[PDB]
């Protein structure tokens, strides 16, 4: 129940001049019997009629103007189109000339957003045609509306001048040029009066609803790309570059001075080429000094906000007055402090930003998935219970930071709303819990100090910043540099870097590791394509650094960036796990990682952009205690390697080329021929040719396999190209004795269809076998949903009770009056009786929906909580009560998590996955 | 959804050290008796061989091959430097020609899931050339049985061992004798190696039959046009083989605005006045178009990973363009905006030869994803309300386009001919009521349903083939 509501009638009740009054026991609205009305409304529709009564009682006794020179409900015919349409004006404001000086529509507020069309269609051509008719002339056509800033109802105006833009191809560089925001009493000029920072009357605009948002996001999605679709570049860029500025600006001023985003028309009217332009340069210039690391003032010399060409300034002045009223930094607070501006970034995110070959964006179904089957809730929980800190994550590729802004709300909405009962109520743990997550404003704040990232681009890099202050972190940690950089170019000169440390590691080869990062996710890119000035000179540090395949570097990174335990889940191309060439890089993966996973993605999961296979790797990194068995088998192994090469070219040297069997050539051959021993003989080529060998080749001779076998002996013999990674041993032969030893399981997996169809025309979901979503939740409150149907049943009762009492006045009436013309009166009211019961049979029919609806929550929820044999969630019925009637609100679209069946690959990954 | 949970000891089975879903979906922890490639076959290594340039020779690149196992070469000799020639002469000057012995099966090297295996028996006595990419096994074992058995039992392993890598699936030589065969199956067919082939035998009989009885799409368009119209075939080949043409002055300039007299087009006119005699309505194609946009192509290799673009074959008599492209241009252009294909489009045939010279074809399926279409191709747009777009395609592949376009078409050799708009714009047809253009197209849609019918019986004869050799190899 809206406590508004209770201040709007209070305040109505205050006024001494009764001129408009409200019934909400009777659901009635009066008005005074002088105004002219051409027809008898009495019917509340909607808070339409509320906001008008009020507007009007507002303008009536607070702002001395005459009630008498207002003109309500003045009918026109008009003809639209090919018929002929009958509309009304809400509100005429005519001085004692007659002339119109005020025509106000009145709009609903549920409407207010989506209804801006429609000012085209509804109110042009009424003006039009009385300025054909009446030859009257239309100073400002004026709009006027409620504004919800700090929980107060105030007034908001728009103001258009027909004059001013005559015709259509020039009012597009007006972008939004009205006179004012606030009206002035005493027929003054309008002045639009800057937002002073923290001073009480005027301010941003906090707990900001969706439906203002969506609507937002779509209109200037309209007026932006007008059409265009998606094709990049200056439409997209720009507006990032307007809301960083914004950011910074909304950064750099102190309490009681206004912000510098914000339109001047002191004179009635501004120069949008000039005075905008110059107020954002200096914003843009300032941001990119202080937000994004200065960049040196080498690169702010050659810098540029907009394009003169490409970008004319119209749309950046219409979008000024857009996003003024907004606190982009810090205000959001939607439904108790959740983000809201964040998902109108994800928005203009997926649409404006045209994605072609060399620029993709992981798809969400498959980062959250990456997520989650890395455990990675669990983990931080853990890590939060035992060493009171959370995992360290970077991902090197950023780009958009997607991963890093799934990682973000999986770690908010893990350790703090669903996964709560997990963490312990020790003081310390619960001292260090308020030190990271209470702070409901400031719940996306542990970020600042934990996520990592890495872009080389510089604007994906500000697009991914802009977009992580957006969601609560502050950025601060996305550093805008190459990715395969020295640990030590790494400075920020901020809260304290972990990227910047680095030592040298003896199994890894005396280069450089850092090893600080518990975490790293991402998706290396395709062929990345090396900085010519810095080649020399990063290929360095990498054991293969010259070895032509220059994205295989990237699973080094990892290795240097993870510490003991460290967990990988990449995303990496089919040809690392098929192509030959890449053998080396395949026996470096196996040397210092525990393959614990892999996955076979799709074709489809990045189509259209690209139809390369893609797979996934889920590993972690050896301690050293491993690593040091891994060096001791293989060399036990390459010791036998050589001997056993040696003995079988000393065979194969006697058996065909005929040397001399003297002594000093091999001690253990000659022995063995002279002492006529060919069991041993056979035995040293069995072992030599421990593949590609069959049991039958037990009945060949030492000359007949020699000669049946050839090939496979030099195949053998040679040894691999790098020899300083691997050795002068065969990597094959020594890296199967070693993997017999070290046998482990590992789960290997594939997926058919992950959930989606991408292709440029639309999209079209199809079953996802990575996950399954919760549809239930596993917290419903009973008394909202009852207290909901409850609303609407008294919301109806209240006009069944109106109507059973209008109707029974109306029968005393009939029987009072002698009913000479009376009887049409009682067929109508029999015809309204009838629909009033027409009306009670159909809510009926909603309380036996709500019935059933009540019996499907004591069915599955008890104790207000759904109870644990619903809880794994294979119930179909539930599912399916939830994808729709009337339970399609409400509702969970997480991912579930399944501890006791495993239907999709998720399950099995986190069921049957070990880690540590 | 299928979890393996595989061994790490099972990842060195195969000298890269291989980890992927494929081939360790192959490799399994159960181990039976088996035979490498050295029991069952062996690779004959590819060779350059002698050709005379005069002598022409036929030649087929992956494409040509079906995916049933027979092959369509085409024809070419050295000595024509034919415009479309020039990338194939290229190819095969580096040595891209190949030459298999006779008893030898061919197993392709390029998407092994298409199954483009070809046997070359000793019954055939022509030799086909074949481009590179095709790996030559001589069975020691009967070749029929082996043959028949990669095509459908071993097709798995063949598809396991394949390298996907950035791009598409691969095969080589040394994968193909990494693969393991089963000791059991080889022995079964050995053992009912005399039934086994008398039944495919016979039931390769029955679809070679049924082969015999189908009729072809140029002659289902060519009676449907006939017998719409009443033309007399018989008469036509009688005129159009006369090689002597009596002109008199007068018929000179009978819509003719240029004065052109020479013996093609002369003998144009004269076929067009016997064909249009009993027919009305004859009106010109200038009047009734639209636009004609010509495409264009550029630099390309088959595959590349890049934009994928069409070739000549893929233009049918039907009307319908069978899209299946098999090359891709890797580089970018500048504009690309109208050398996609469009659904509900007219495509004209520019340069090929003198037979199959405009001939036009219909984009009916969705499209999808675009693919630029070459450079011997025209894009028609046409007056809708007068013409329909199928009934043109149908037209210009029946006689009635073929004779006009067999001396139009100006050329320096018979092999390719290149047609211009010109002609397209001075072209007559007969264009009856829109409702005769529709029902001459139902009539052909159902003639060749029923032909689709013949084929569909085609698969269900090459499915009870492969019934049988799996009931029989399996026990
Ligand atoms: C593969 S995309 C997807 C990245 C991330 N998963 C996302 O969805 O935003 C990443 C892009 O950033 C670029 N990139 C990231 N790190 C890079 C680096 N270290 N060097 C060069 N390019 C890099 C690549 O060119 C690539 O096009």
């Amino acid at each position: 129940m809206k406590n508004w509501q209770r201040i709007v009638e209070a305040k109505l009740e205050q006024q001494k001049h009764k001129v408009a009054e409200i019934s909400l026991e009777n659901g009635t609205v009066n008005y005074s019997k002088k105004i002219k009305h051409n027809r008898n409304l009495k019917a509340l529709t909607g808070d339409e009629e509320i906001v008008r009564a009020f507007l009007i009682d507002r303008l009536v006794n607070e702002l001395d103007y005459k009630p008498e020179y207002l003109e309500t409900e003045k009918e026109y015919t008009i003809k639209g189109g090919h018929s002929k349409i009958n509309p009304r004006v809400d509100v005429l404001v005519k001085d004692d000339k007659g002339n119109p000086f005020f025509f106000i529509e009145v709009k609903a507020p549920n409407k207010f957003e989506e209804d801006k069309d429609e000012i085209e269609g509804q109110l042009f051509a009424l003006a039009q045609a009385e300025e054909r008719d009446f030859k009257t002339k239309v100073k400002y056509l004026v709009y006027y509306t409620v504004e919800l800033i700090d929980d107060e109802i105030v007034d908001r105006a728009i103001i258009i001048d027909f004059e001013k833009y005559p015709t259509y191809t020039d009012w597009s560089n007006g972008g939004f040029i009205s006179t004012g925001t606030e009206l002035t009493a005493g027929y003054g000029e309008p002045k639009k009066q800057p937002l002073i920072k923290g001073h009480e009357k005027y301010d941003l605009r906090v707990r900001i609803d969706r439906e203002e948002i969506e609507g937002l996001g779509r209109n200037l999605h309209n007026v932006l790309w007008g059409g265009g679709g998606t094709n990049d570049s200056e439409i997209f860029y720009s507006l990032v570059n307007i809301i960083l500025a914004k950011i910074q600006d909304e950064y750099e001023k102190e309490d009681g001075q206004e912000y510098d985003f914000q339109v001047y028309q002191y004179g009635d009217n501004v120069e949008s080429p000039q005075k905008l332009f110059d107020r954002i340069n200096a914003l843009y210039k300032r941001a990119l000094r202080e937000q994004l690391n200065v960049t040196d003032e080498q690169k702010i010399a050659e810098d540029n906000v907009i394009n003169r060409n490409k970008f004319p300034l119209n749309k950046l002045v219409y979008t000024v007055q857009a996003l003024e009223s907004l606190s982009f930094l810090e205000g959001r607070n939607s439904l108790d402090g959740k983000d809201i501006l964040g998902d109108f970034f994800e928005s203009i995110i997926r649409d404006g930003f045209k994605q072609t070959k060399g620029q993709f964006f992981t798809p969400t179904p498959i980062v959250k998935f990456i997520l989650y089957a890395l455990q990675l809730d669990k983990l931080a929980i853990d890590r939060l219970n035992n060493d009171r800190e959370l995992p360290l994550i970077i991902d090197p590729s950023a780009g958009s930071g997607t991963f890093l802004i799934e990682a973000m709300k999986l770690i908010t909405k893990e350790v703090k709303y669903k996964q709560n009962h997990k963490v312990k109520s020790s003081r310390q743990i619960t001292k260090r819990f308020e030190e990271l997550f209470m702070p409901d404003h400031n719940e996306n704040k542990w970020a600042r100090e934990y996520l990592y990232g890495c872009e080389i681009n510089f604007d994906l890099g500000t697009a991914s910043k802009v977009n992580m202050i957006l969601h609560g972190d502050g950025s601060a940690n996305i550093f805008v540099q190459d990715g395969l950089l020295p640990f030590r170019f790494y400075v920020k000169e901020t809260s304290p870097n972990y990227l910047e440390t680095a030592s040298p590691d003896a199994l890894y080869g005396d280069k450089e590791v850092n090893g600080k990062f518990d975490v790293v996710v991402s998706n290396p890119p395709f062929s990345v394509d090396l900085d010519t000035q810095t080649q020399r000179e990063v290929r360095n540090a990498f054991l293969f650094g010259d070895k032509k395949n220059s994205e295989n570097l990237f699973i080094e990174r990892y290795y240097q960036l993870l510490k003991e335990g460290g967990r990988l889940g990449v995303v990496l191309p089919e040809s690392v796990f098929d192509t030959t060439e890449n053998k080396y890089i395949r026996l470096f993966i196996f040397k210092y990682f525990k393959v614990k996973a892999v996955v076979s993605l799709p074709q489809v999961t990045f189509e259209p952009f690209t139809s390369t296979k893609t797979s996934l790797l889920f590993a972690q990194k050896k301690t050293k205690e491993e690593v040091e068995q891994w060096n001791e088998l293989w060399d036990k192994y390459g010791k036998e390697w050589s001997l056993l090469k040696t003995r079988i070219n000393d065979y194969f040297s006697y058996f065909v080329k005929g040397r001399p069997l003297n002594k000093k050539w091999a001690p253990d051959v000659v022995k063995d021929i002279q002492e006529g021993n060919e069991d041993n003989i056979r035995k040293n080529i069995f072992r030599f040719l421990k593949d590609h060998i069959k049991e039958e080749d037990k009945n060949l001779e030492i000359k007949d396999l020699l000669i049946k076998y050839a090939e496979e002996i030099s195949s053998i013999s040679k040894h691999e190209k790098e020899t300083d990674v691997f050795g002068f041993y065969n990597a094959w032969w020594v890296f199967g004795e070693v993997a017999k030893e070290l046998d482990y399981p590992i789960f290997m997996a594939e997926a058919e269809n992950v959930g989606y169809k991408r292709t440029k025309k639309g999209e079209k979901p199809m079953p996802n076998d990575l996950y399954d979503l919760e549809y239930a939740p596993s917290t419903l409150d009973c008394e909202k949903v009852l207290s909901s149907f409850d609303i609407e049943i008294n919301a109806l009762e209240a006009s069944k009770t109106k109507l059973s009492v209008e109707k029974g006045l109306l029968e005393e009436k009939l029987k009072d009056k002698e009913d000479k013309e009376n009887e049409k009166i009682q067929k109508r009211l029999n015809k309204i009786s009838e629909l009033l019961e027409t009306i009670e049979n159909q809510l009926d029919s909603i309380r036996s929906k709500k019935l059933e609806v009540e019996g499907i929550l004591e069915k599955y929820y008890e104790n207000n909580k759904l109870k644990e044999e619903y809880s794994e969630r294979d119930d179909e019925e539930l599912i399916n009560h939830f994808k729709h009637g009337v339970l399609y609100q409400y509702r969970s679209e997480d991912i579930l998590l399944r501890n006791k069946t495993v239907h999709k690959i998720l399950d099995e990954i986190r069921q049957g996955v070990i880690w540590d | 959804g299928l979890i393996q949970r595989r061994n790490f000891s099972t990842f060195a089975s195969e000298p890269s050290v291989r980890f992927d879903f494929n081939y360790m979906k192959s490799v399994t922890p159960t181990t039976e008796e088996y035979y490498t490639y050295k029991s069952l076959f062996e690779v004959v290594p590819s060779t350059v061989p002698t050709l005379d340039e005069s002598e022409p020779f036929k030649y087929a690149e992956i494409g040509h091959v079906s995916k049933n196992g027979e092959v369509f070469p085409v024809t070419l000799s050295f000595e024509d430097r034919d415009e479309l020639n020039e990338d194939l002469f290229k190819k095969i000057e580096k040595g891209d020609i190949f030459l298999p012995e006779r008893g030898n099966i061919l197993i392709s090297a390029i998407r092994p899931y298409l199954n483009k295996i070809v046997l070359i028996k000793e019954d055939d006595k022509t030799d086909i050339y074949f481009t590179k990419a095709f790996i030559q096994i001589k069975p020691l074992i009967n070749s029929r049985i082996l043959y028949y058995a990669l095509r459908t039992i071993f097709s798995e392993k063949i598809n396991a061992v394949s390298r996907q890598g950035k791009g598409y699936p691969t095969l080589k030589e040394d994968d193909l004798k990494t693969i393991q065969f089963s000791k059991k199956v080889i022995d079964n067919l050995l053992a009912k190696e005399e039934e086994l082939i008398s039944n495919i035998d016979a039931l390769e009989k029955d679809i070679k039959e049924l082969k015999s009885i189908q009729r072809s799409k140029k002659e289902i368009v060519d009676e449907v046009f006939s017998s719409h119209f009443n033309i007399n075939m018989v008469e036509l080949m009688a005129l159009d083989s006369q090689r002597r043409v009596d002109v008199g002055l007068s018929s000179i300039s009978s819509l003719n605005s240029t004065i052109r007299y020479s013996y093609r087009w002369n003998k144009m006119k004269l076929i067009q006045k016997y064909l249009y005699r009993d027919i009305d309505c004859i009106e010109p194609l200038g009047k009734y178009i639209l636009s004609s946009n010509n495409g264009w192509s550029p630099e390309s290799v088959v595959g590349g990973e890049g934009i994928p673009i069409l070739g000549q074959e893929h233009l049918e008599f039907d009307g319908v363009l069978n899209v299946s492209p098999t090359k891709a241009t890797t580089k970018t252009k500048n504009n690309m905006e109208n050398f996609f294909i469009q659904e509900g489009d007219l495509f004209i045939s520019r340069g090929n030869t003198v037979d199959l010279v405009g001939l036009a074809c219909v984009v009916e399926t969705e499209v999808t994803e675009d693919i630029i279409y070459p450079d011997l191709y025209i894009r028609l747009k046409i007056d809708e309300k007068v013409i329909h777009k199928k009934y043109l395609a149908l037209l210009f592949n029946s006689f009635f386009g073929r004779l006009y376009f067999k001396y139009v078409s100006k050329g320096k050799n018979q092999t390719m001919v290149k047609i211009s708009s010109n002609e397209l714009l001075n072209y007559y047809l007969p264009i009856p009521p829109m409702e005769e253009q529709l029902e001459i197209v139902g009539k052909i849609e159902e003639q060749i349903g029923a032909q689709n019918e013949i084929e569909k019986q085609i698969e269900e004869k090459r499915n009870q083939i492969r019934v049988i050799i799996e009931e029989t190899a399996r026990s």
